[PDB]
């Protein structure tokens, strides 16, 4: 099953959402196999790119594996997996990595503020609110 | 087991996708009055006070 | 016989027209309910779309 999942991940499908769903299914199978750390490692390896990756996911010129770091569904699944498995430091690192790709919506900023407030942090919630205000000024 | 280690704050467990604020805004989850909730009862209270003052003057 | 008489381009055009009609119906339902549809879209945009629209 792992070999088939790796072969499907190495298959350049047309839709990047299909590859994200395959990675999420592999992570769910690993989590059901008591390998949540391995699932988080596989999710991090799927969403692996440089520090300044700017490839557009909507551009139909690159492969779906290359245009997979800007997947909001895979990033949300990785954040949900790491929220109940790791501490607040890894959650902050995942939030910083999501903000580096500029794929975080206002709902993502609200979730980051709620996660900061749940960890007895009010200045960090104000910082996340300032980040949400600065990233999108007028309407959003 | 899959739906046991997730925060369920931004990912929909039924639709298997990201949550959207068009149908489930986060402002309904607040325990206090937001800015949309505020500045509406104060105007109603001011209007009621003005109506009471007008009735007392009449 | 029904599938061979319907080209994939025609199916894609019909799907796009249905999506446009569904978006128009959702906008009409949001406007008839007294809510602002632009804010409902504005809840969940990404950053890059926000600089693009600005
Ligand atoms: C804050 N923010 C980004 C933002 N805020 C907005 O208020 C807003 C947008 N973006 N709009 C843009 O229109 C595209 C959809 O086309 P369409 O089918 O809707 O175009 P039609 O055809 O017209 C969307 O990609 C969106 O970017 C449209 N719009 C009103």
């Amino acid at each position: 099953a792992r070999i088939i999942m790796e072969k499907a991940v190495k298959v350049p499908f047309k839709s990047v959402n299909e590859l994200a769903d395959m990675w999420i299914e592999w992570a769910e199978m690993e989590l059901r196999n008591k390998n949540f750390d391995e699932a988080v490692r596989i999710m991090a390896k799927a969403t692996q790119a440089p520090k300044r990756s700017t490839v557009d996911y909507f551009d139909e010129s690159l492969s779906p594996q290359q245009r997979v770091h800007k997947s909001w569904k895979l990033w949300s699944f990785y954040v949900d997996l790491v929220e109940s498995t790791s501490s607040l430091e890894e959650t902050r690192k995942i939030y910083e990595r999501i903000f580096e790709l500029r794929i975080a919506t206002p709902q993502t900023v609200v979730n980051y503020a709620n996660l900061l407030e749940e960890h007895h942090y009010y200045e960090e919630s104000f910082k996340i609110y300032e980040r949400g205000l600065d990233l999108f000024s007028y309407p959003v | 087991p899959v739906l046991q280690h997730l925060s369920l704050r931004n990912y929909d467990p039924v639709t298997r996708g990201p949550k959207l604020g068009f149908e489930a805004p986060p402002t309904e989850n607040l325990n206090t009055l937001t800015l949309e909730e505020k500045a509406a009862a104060l105007e109603a209270e001011a209007r009621r006070k003005a109506q009471e003052e007008q009735e007392a003057a009449a | 016989s029904q599938r061979l008489a319907t080209d994939p381009s025609q199916l894609t055009a019909l799907s796009r027209k249905h999506a446009i009609a569904a978006h128009k119906l959702l906008k009409a339902e949001i406007e008839d309910a007294g809510g602002d549809f632009e804010r409902k879209r504005a809840w969940d945009w990404t950053v890059e779309e926000a600089e693009r629209w600005d």
